[PDB]
């Protein structure tokens, strides 16, 4: 909140450092009404879920094994049981290498095939073991993290740091209608032009009033409007 | 590479537009050290 | 009264001073050049061939310097103010010893004049060396000059202290949305290159170079190196520990995913990729060109068929940026005081007069071969006649560069601006903070304030106010007043004493349960493992404090990274503590009466095992204590006086510790611009700018410094009566209200001098 | 260089007690506030421009060009 | 209290000690084994050493790919350069008395896949010379010396071991101070 | 720690895989786990004694056996001795109280143990000549003593 | 997988040879495995996470002085939190930024 | 400001041979160090409060900073009572060597007094450790605004 | 050479970085006094004090004063130097006040000043920086060849 925010203000920066999504929620309870929105916004959780991955080989079957175990989840108020995972892990290697087939037997204790140029099939299982924990399963891949924060007026509510501004509008348990993120230009392109004036507006007014310099409004107005 | 090319007489902070054109040097000045005055009005 | 060491400790300062000026740095550098570089030089680039007349040769036997024969001082020296007042140079003659022949094959020698040296002032070839109040008079030579610089053409020019990152020393930096590179920059006599280590991607890493074409991976120069395993690859750059093995086996197929190795297949593929010899020899390009690539990757040279300590050294490279990827906060930090290297005048002008002389052999030589060219009478006699005539060129050069500060060579091909300094005299302690001054080392990197920041590991070394400001602050630093610089003393002796006391040879080892044991370095290589560093440590302390190896040797721990290190080289700012013991201090109180009497002028200190030096990293393992009365029985040293963490010009102001820091740094940049006494030779001097006060007066609230550095002989100031008031509203911010009747009774009445020169020159006609 | 004919504040002739100063303190072993105070000097302006001195001109003389 | 006298024997014996960069010691409670070999091999002018240790057929050998790539591969070798260490000695209990012997070099045996090699140079195909470069010449050029083994002939070493150790009693003349000096 | 998963000696070879907490832990116990035989100061003083009682224990075990080695360093240049080497150089004698100790002859050492070795090592003697050159094998060597000379 | 080849300690591979045989390769010496009667396997221990705590603020324990708000008649403040971390020249003092604990205005002196 | 001493030494022996309690956006590591970091400027703030209240009529730097011609309540209090605290780059001043700001404090140091925190005033004079972190706070500045 | 007179614009300053640019010159007769008629060369505003802390300024004034007095040189240096309570003390035994505030008069009016005034002597020093050498002003003159700018 320096002259380095002065300055991408100023400069229309595509990316900045630390950009903030501020969403309302639409309830005030700690437990399982700001949880429950905010497991919707997170990053990769597959080896946050997986409690472990195994490499398994036999006699003419090259394995690899996860055991997504359903505690965490019970605790973690998660929308995700079996096929979400397994839908997830298919679209990674549609990403990735390839979409074969995945095996679902029970607790979800997930197996995945692999065949194709010599050691190819080594390879590419080490590639996937190596690879596989880190693919989204729920959420927005394009956001850091969530914290949810106590409000002076002793409301609960959550503000995102990432870019996934239209998705967490989107977003089931927030208001649309008020959700708000650093980005101008973020803002420019999902909500228009007169937007991004009062966002610019808005972010040089909190930018120069929290160092306690005292700026007229209209100087600042002037500014956007020239800018925009 | 120091040669003056016509490029380099227009360019930079001691060029012709920021050094010579928008800035200049003028008749009629001088400079010297403060010292303070209560009983000279301001204005 | 009894001696209470309490009080009586700081005597030991000027002991310290007494035998150690201010100015030694120049001083001390620039003898040992003179003394024995010289030598060194001449043995190095000795004998001068021809192809043609196979029995001939010209050898340099010996070099000297102000001196033809054992006897009289010869060379009486042009003294240093007549230099300075005629614009010449203050500089001595040049003599070495010919071997020289002829067609009937004799042998006969000489004392050839080869140039002109400038000296140093105040060094044992200068005249001013030892002098004595009348002698300094009778030259006109103020007695309180500090010395350490050189007249060229009439001008006072000073080499300042030059910092720079230390050599031959591994440097684990990491970084955001990259990864980790580590580098090391190896410069050796002559050839200088940074073997930098990064991380491409995936999690695997390689190895870089600019005579290397693309991305060597670790594992196939550590093939290439002897270590052909590929699981003494793991145990070496993992130990035991899972979470490195998993981070780091990525590459560790990458050696045979392009097809198994042996360690002529891996040079073959290195070798494939170097860039060329310069359009010399290529029928050595092939796996043998290897042989002298693997050579030339870092200073630790190979010569014989094993590469095992090369190959740990990468290795240990490798643990590192291992560690660094694991987590960062393991990186080392490049503004760290334990990080840098002082290089001093006489180790550039020792590079300088080597680029010089070897230019003129080069040249002498091709007259030679040119007078040969014709194919009679190939009269070797008053040959010396054409080095008496060419030799001016050297001595030409090295005015030039030591009054113009542009050093360009071409041995290292290195380049730089602005070496030398024209020494200010605007005041006493204007010239004596020219002196012991320190300019910043490259990446200067002005957006960031990592080489701007104050350091903690800087207490005691260099000057806590003495700063700059302006766009210079953090950059330019000053030394303290307790200082002591190393001197590159030894690598091998020491290695023996090593393995005797206990440390096995790292060609006994095994890469299985290397990591289990504490590994000692030397100089940053590699060395060994021992069981019970502790107690090698120790030992080792131990032996230096009682005079069996050198008194600036450092060896301390580092629990980190498991290890005891050791240095040897110079450039490591040092200073003196009090050794406590058993919570006892080794002062024991008679030894300072003793000193106060007369004996024990600080070497016995030493020499007993008293007091004893440390740099920033030994000062890692020691624990000191400030005052006496704060020993708990758990310490390690106590400081001989605390008032020592600021410099010279520092030393003016009196209650330092009751105002805040700032105006601490403002008194320490506007202390040189007070007028006042210069030298007791002001009159007899002709200069550029003079500022003369006609009555000085001695400040009447001293510090225990001016009295060090003789500030009230030769002061810059005026003891006024002040009235802290408001009065008239003519001092309303920073404004003082004079009093006319103390100007006309003369207060503040000083004099300006100027000079102008003139030449009348000869031409052609 | 010399002691000033004069003190700075007070206007009080100080120039003829810097010998009588000098003499006092090598013969006759006195302390320097008694010996200022025998000189008659009581004001702190007095006092100072004599304890204050230093006198560098026998340090110039040493190197006269008429020698 | 209890006094072993250790003493000193015949430094005219070229001693080498081996070290295999493979093979592990004390696989449990026993204390390993030590490997049937054959077909040693020596340089001098660069104490290059060479083992072989003959392979097994019945477990674990892929016949198939081993002749199909090398014409014969039932060999393992060893390659290494012995290094000169000082300080070392040897020591062997014959008495309650310690021998010291000492050891001359030590090498470190890593493995050597010659037939690799040999199928590059058999495939790709279808001045002064100062450093490691000179060394290298040197030890390809002037090369393999043979050698028998002696697997269990250790019967007239001891005997010069236990004599050349009994022949002379010496006294000391550096003091405690005086060692100090010395190291 | 933890292990990820005629015949015995060649099944396939994995790695020591102990976890980042433990291995300062477990470094500990490595130590007296490779040997498998058929605060910085307390803790060193404690090694140095278990270390004493271990080489007592290994000079008491090779009485008398033939494939049975060690190696010991010394320190280069020991006391020279007056010709009256070859000979006998001091002793190696049992201290008192549990301690052992080293005896050259005027100057007395600390004699410790060296660092731990998983491998073989053999001791060979080399002739040069042309006639036959041999490979004499004499025994494997069992551990390494260095010993440290001390006031 | 990482496992070692013994007697050449180099690395065991899964190769694609002949008649659909994943044994256990070496490509560096001759060394073979036969996987029949499996049980190979690796496991790879995951910490999954913690259920993650709120960001409220802690303003108790930061730096309180005694000052008066510049809107002292819409917000009555006798405190304020601090930081004397802005020096901009040597010569010229130090500056002080303030808070209002009351309302929350940011000003400097 | 002995209490305070101690209640800092409770809660360094606390963290020391257990686990505190974590405060919610901080870590272990950094619950101690926020916490201390109002556990001493409570007590810098009313001790400064008792010297402001206990000054005389008629004291210059008092009524400098009561007109607002000059300085500050903060700045006397500075002078007269304690400078407590000094912070660079946000909180308290980093390592400078391995675990330990200076070879004078002991290894794994946290307590006040070693890092950066001054319980002298100007009028008292500042001790050596204390003089070398109030410069490097003083140069923070400096080295910034240039 | 050249010998110059303090004239008004010429700066000094105090070992305690408080640098200043004489602002004014003022008879001797226009200044304030004590008992004995001692008159200050240097006057010097007190506002420049509590904002920059300088109180090793007030310690030194102290320190020169009672070593005046006592026909002495004190030391003040860094973590240590004479104490303030024997300058104190040696203050009072020759009838001075014990915080060197001293009962002067005005030399405008004459009567005794309703505040006591800090009396004593601090070290000065002239710096380098004079308006001799700074006075510049141009009417017409000297231009570049190229662009027939001054
Ligand atoms: C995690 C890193 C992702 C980053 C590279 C991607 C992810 C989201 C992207 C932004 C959004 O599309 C919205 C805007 C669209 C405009 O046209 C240009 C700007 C704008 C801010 C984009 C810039 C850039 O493309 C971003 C930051
Ligand atoms: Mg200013
Ligand atoms: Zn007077
Ligand atoms: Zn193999
Ligand atoms: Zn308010």
């Amino acid at each position: 909140l320096g002259v380095p925010r002065i300055k991408e203000i100023i400069n229309a920066s595509k990316v900045i450092s630390t950009p903030i999504i501020n969403a309302v929620l639409v309830n005030d309870n700690d437990e399982r009404a700001a949880r429950v929105v905010k497991g919707r916004v997170e990053k990769t959780l597959l080896s946050d879920v997986a409690f472990y991955v195994q490499d398994v080989y036999k006699d003419n079957l090259s394995f690899i094994q996860v055991r997504i175990d359903l505690g965490t989840i019970d605790k973690l108020q998660l929308e995700l049981t079996i096929e979400d995972i397994a839908v997830a892990i298919t679209r990674a290697s549609k990403l990735k290498i390839q979409a074969s087939d995945v095996n679902i037997i029970g607790k979800d204790r997930i197996a995945i095939n692999v065949f194709p140029s010599e050691n190819d099939v080594f390879y590419r299982m080490q590639q996937l073991r190596r690879a596989l924990p880190d693919v989204v399963v729920k959420g927005l891949p394009d956001i850091s993290r969530a914290v949810i924060n106590i409000r002076d007026d002793g409301k609960r509510e959550l503000l995102v740091e990432g870019y996934g501004l239209r998705d967490v509008m989107c977003t089931d348990g927030v208001i649309g209608s008020r959700t708000t993120t650093n980005h101008v230009l973020e803002v420019f392109s999902v909500l228009g032009i007169e937007a991004a004036r009062y966002s610019i507006i808005r972010e040089i007014n909190y930018t120069m009033s929290n160092h306690g310099m005292s700026v007229d409004p209209r100087h600042i107005q002037l500014l956007g409007d020239v800018m925009t | 590479k120091p040669i003056r090319g016509f490029c380099q007489r227009l360019k930079g902070k001691q060029g012709r537009f920021r050094g010579n054109l928008s800035g200049k040097r003028v008749d009629f000045s001088g400079r010297t050290v403060i010292s303070p005055d209560p009983n000279l009005s301001i204005d | 009264d009894e001696i209470n060491t309490a009080q009586d400790k700081w005597h030991l300062l000027p002991a310290f001073l007494k035998v150690k000026g201010l100015v030694k740095q120049h001083l001390d550098s620039f003898n040992y050049f003179v003394d024995t570089d010289l030598k060194k030089i001449i043995k190095a680039n000795q004998l001068i061939l021809s192809d043609v007349d196979p029995e001939f040769y010209l050898k340099y036997v010996d070099i000297r310097v102000g001196k033809k024969s054992s006897s009289s001082t010869k060379d009486y020296l042009t003294p240093p103010h007549e230099c300075r007042l005629r614009d010449m140079t203050y500089s001595a003659p040049i003599y070495v010893d010919i071997e020289y022949t002829r067609g009937r094959n004799i042998i006969m020698h000489k004392d050839v004049e080869i140039g002109r040296m400038p000296i140093m002032l105040r060094s044992n070839k200068c005249i001013l060396y030892d002098a004595d109040e009348s002698k300094m008079a009778k030259l006109n030579e103020c007695p309180l000059d500090p010395g350490g610089y050189f007249i060229v053409n009439g001008t006072e020019k000073v080499i300042l202290v030059q910092e720079q990152l230390s050599k031959n020393r591994i440097i684990v930096e990491a970084d955001e949305k990259k990864g980790i590179v580590q580098a090391s920059v190896t410069s050796s006599t002559h050839e200088r290159k940074s073997k930098t280590y990064v991380i491409t991607k995936n999690g695997k890493i390689y190895l870089k170079h600019n005579s290397i074409a693309e991305e060597i991976p670790i594992a196939i120069v550590l093939k290439a190196c002897g270590i052909l395993s590929d699981l003494e690859i793991m145990q070496l750059v993992c130990g035991n520990d899972s979470s490195y093995q998993d981070i780091f086996a990525v590459n560790l197929e990458e050696s045979s995913k392009l097809d198994i190795y042996t360690q002529q297949q891996a040079l073959e593929y290195i070798g494939a990729k170097v860039k060329t010899m310069r359009r010399q020899k290529l029928t050595i390009l092939q796996e043998g060109i290897e042989a002298i690539a693997t050579t030339v990757i870092a200073h630790l040279t190979v010569e014989a068929l094993d590469f095992r300590e090369k190959a740990l050294y990468i290795a240990m490279m490798t643990r590192r940026v291992v560690m660094a990827m694991y987590n960062p906060k393991m990186i080392d930090d490049r503004d760290y005081v334990g990080n840098k290297r002082l290089e001093l005048a006489g180790q550039l002008i020792s590079l300088l007069f080597e680029d010089l002389f070897k230019k003129f052999n080069n040249d002498f030589k091709l007259s030679i071969d040119k007078v040969l060219k014709k194919p009679n009478r190939a009269m070797e006699y008053d040959a010396l006649l054409s080095i008496n005539v060419h030799s001016n060129n050297i001595t030409s050069g090295l005015n030039r560069a030591i009054s113009t500060g542009n050093w360009s060579l071409k041995r290292f091909k290195m380049e730089r601006a602005g070496v030398t300094h024209v020494l200010s005299r605007l005041s006493y302690i204007s010239a004596l903070g020219m002196m012991t001054r320190i300019s910043s080392q490259f990446e200067k990197s002005r957006k960031v304030s990592g080489p701007r920041a104050l350091q903690p590991s800087q207490f005691g070394m260099l000057c806590t106010a003495d700063t700059p400001e302006g766009e210079a602050c953090g950059l330019v630093k000053n030394l303290a007043l307790m200082t002591h610089i190393t001197t590159d003393d030894e690598e091998e002796p020491i290695k023996k004493l090593c393995y005797v006391l206990g440390v096995e040879d790292i060609t006994l080892i095994d890469s299985a349960s290397l990591h289990l044991n504490y590994g000692v370095y030397l100089n940053g290589t590699l060395i060994g493992s021992i069981r019970f560093p502790t107690k090698f440590v120790t030992q080792f302390r131990h032996l230096r404090r009682t005079g069996k190896v050198s008194e600036f040797i450092s060896i301390y721990s580092n629990s980190h990274q498991m290890a005891v290190h050791i240095a040897t080289d110079g450039g490591r700012i040092c200073r003196p503590l009090i050794i406590v013991s058993d919570g006892q201090s080794r002062v024991k109180d008679i030894h300072l009466r003793k000193l106060l009497d007369g004996e024990l002028d600080f070497d016995d200190f030493l020499k007993l095992g008293l007091v004893e030096y440390l740099d920033v990293n030994e000062e890692n393992d020691s624990y000191i204590a400030l005052y006496e009365k704060d020993i708990v029985p758990s310490m390690t040293h106590l400081e001989i006086e605390p008032f020592t963490i600021l410099g010279a010009v520092a030393g003016l102001i009196p209650y330092p510790h009751h105002n805040q820091s700032p105006r601490n740094t403002y008194q320490c940049a506007m202390g040189k611009q007070a007028i006042g006494a210069i030298a007791y030779n002001q009159f007899k001097r002709i200069d550029t700018l003079l500022y003369l006060m006609t009555y000085p007066q001695q400040p009447m609230v001293k510090t225990k410094t001016i009295e060090l550095i003789d500030y009230d002989k030769l002061p810059a100031g005026q003891n006024a009566t002040v009235a802290v008031m408001s009065y008239s509203g003519y001092d309303i911010e920073d404004a003082l209200v004079l009093n006319k009747s103390s100007i006309d009774r003369g207060f503040g009445r000083c004099e300006t001098r100027r000079k102008t020169t003139t030449v009348l020159k000869r031409y052609a006609n | 260089m010399i002691v000033p004919v004069r003190c700075f504040s007070c206007g009080k002739v100080v120039g003829d007690k810097w010998e009588s100063y000098l003499n006092l303190l090598q013969e006759d072993e006195l302390d320097e506030g008694t010996a200022l105070s025998r000189l008659g000097l009581k004001r702190y302006c007095c006092r100072r421009m004599i304890l204050t001195h230093v006198d560098l001109i026998e340090k110039f003389l040493r190197y006269n060009p008429l020698e | 209290i209890e006094e072993f006298p250790l003493k000193i024997s015949g430094e005219e014996e070229s001693l080498h000690v081996f070290q295999y960069a493979n093979r592990p010691r004390l696989v449990g409670r026993k204390p390993a084994e030590h490997p049937f070999i054959s077909a040693a091999r020596y340089k001098p002018k660069s104490h290059l050493w060479e083992i072989d240790i003959p392979l097994d057929e019945q477990a674990f050998y892929n016949k198939d790919k081993a002749e199909s790539e090398w014409n014969g591969v039932n060999v393992q070798t060893l390659k290494g350069v012995g290094v000169e260490n000082n300080g070392q000695y040897a020591a062997f209990v014959k008495d309650m008395q310690v021998y010291l012997v000492p050891i001359e070099r030590v090498a470190q045996l890593k493995p050597f896949f010659k037939y690799i090699d040999d199928a590059n140079v058999t495939r790709k195909q279808e001045n002064r010379l100062t450093g490691s470069l000179l060394a290298h010449k040197v030890a390809d050029e002037e090369a393999n010396i043979e050698l028998t083994w002696a697997e269990g002939t250790f019967e007239q070493f001891k005997d010069t071991i236990v004599k050349e150790a009994e022949d002379k009693t010496l006294v000391a003349l550096e003091k405690q101070e005086d060692y100090i000096d010395n190291l | 720690x933890x292990x990820x998963x005629r015949i015995e000696q060649l099944f396939p070879v994995r790695p020591v895989r102990v976890r980042h907490e433990d291995v300062e832990t477990v470094k500990r116990e490595i130590q007296e786990a490779l040997s498998e035989k058929p605060k910085e100061a307390a803790a060193e003083l404690e090694l140095l004694n278990a270390d004493h009682q271990h080489i007592l224990r290994k000079l008491k075990k090779m009485n008398n056996k033939p494939e049975r080695f060690m190696v010991f360093q010394l320190p280069t240049r020991l006391p020279a001795f007056e010709r009256p080497l070859a000979g006998k150089v001091g002793s190696i004698r049992v201290h008192k109280s549990g301690k052992l100790s080293v005896k050259i002859g005027n100057v007395v050492m600390d004699i410790g143990k060296g660092a731990e070795t998983t491998f073989l090592q053999d001791v060979i003697a080399l002739s040069i000549a042309d006639d036959a050159s041999s490979a004499e094998l004499l025994g494997r060597v069992d551990g390494k003593i260095v010993v440290t000379p001390q006031i | 997988m990482l496992s070692f080849c013994p007697s050449c300690n180099n690395m065991l591979l899964i190769t694609s040879g002949d008649s659909g045989v994943y044994t256990l390769a070496c490509r560096s010496c001759p060394y073979e495995f036969p996987i029949e009667g499996i049980e190979i396997y690796d496991r790879k221990k995951l910490p999954r996470k913690e259920v993650d705590d709120v960001l409220g603020g802690g303003w108790d324990n930061v730096d309180q002085t005694k000052t008066q708000c510049p809107n002292y008649d819409t917000c009555g403040g006798e405190s304020a939190y601090f930081f004397q971390l802005q020096i901009r020249s040597a010569d010229e003092p130090m500056t002080t930024f303030y808070k209002c604990v009351n309302c929350g205005h940011r000003w400097k002196e | 400001v002995e209490i305070a001493y101690h209640k800092c030494d409770e809660l360094i022996t606390l963290f020391n041979k257990g686990e505190l309690e974590t405060q919610p956006g901080c870590n272990e590591e950094q619950t101690l160090e926020a916490k201390i970091g109002g556990l001493l400027s409570k007590v810098r703030e009313e001790v400064g409060d008792v010297c402001i209240n206990e000054l005389d009529n008629w004291n210059a730097p008092l009524i400098m900073a009561t007109c607002g011609s000059k300085g500050s309540t903060l700045n006397v209090s500075q002078m007269v009572a304690v400078v407590g605290q000094q912070i660079i780059s946000g909180n308290r001043v980093p390592d400078g060597f391995q675990d330990r700001s200076l070879p004078h404090f002991p290894k794994n140091s946290k307590t006040p007094q070693s890092k950066g925190f001054v319980r002298n005033s100007f009028f008292s004079g500042l001790s050596p450790p204390e003089f070398l972190f109030h410069a490097i706070s003083g140069r923070e500045g400096l080295v910034d605004t240039a | 050479r050249q010998n110059r007179r303090p004239e008004l614009g010429d700066k000094f300053s105090s070992r305690h970085g408080q640098k200043g640019v004489c602002g004014i010159i003022v008879k001797q007769e226009d200044m304030p006094f004590n008992d004995q008629g001692i008159v200050p060369d240097i006057i010097m505003n007190p506002h420049g004090f509590p904002s920059r802390m300088t109180v090793g300024k007030m310690i030194e004034l102290i320190s020169g004063k009672a070593g005046v007095l006592n026909g002495t040189l004190e030391y003040g240096t860094c973590f240590g130097g004479s104490k303030l309570e024997d300058m104190s003390k040696i203050l009072v035994d020759q009838g001075f006040n014990y915080s060197g505030k001293d009962m002067l008069y005005s030399g405008i009016t004459g009567e005794c000043l309703q505040a006591y005034i800090f009396f004593g002597p601090i070290y000065y020093q002239k710096l380098k920086h004079m308006v001799l050498d700074k006075m510049h002003a141009r009417a017409r003159g000297p231009r570049a060849v190229l662009t027939r700018q001054p």
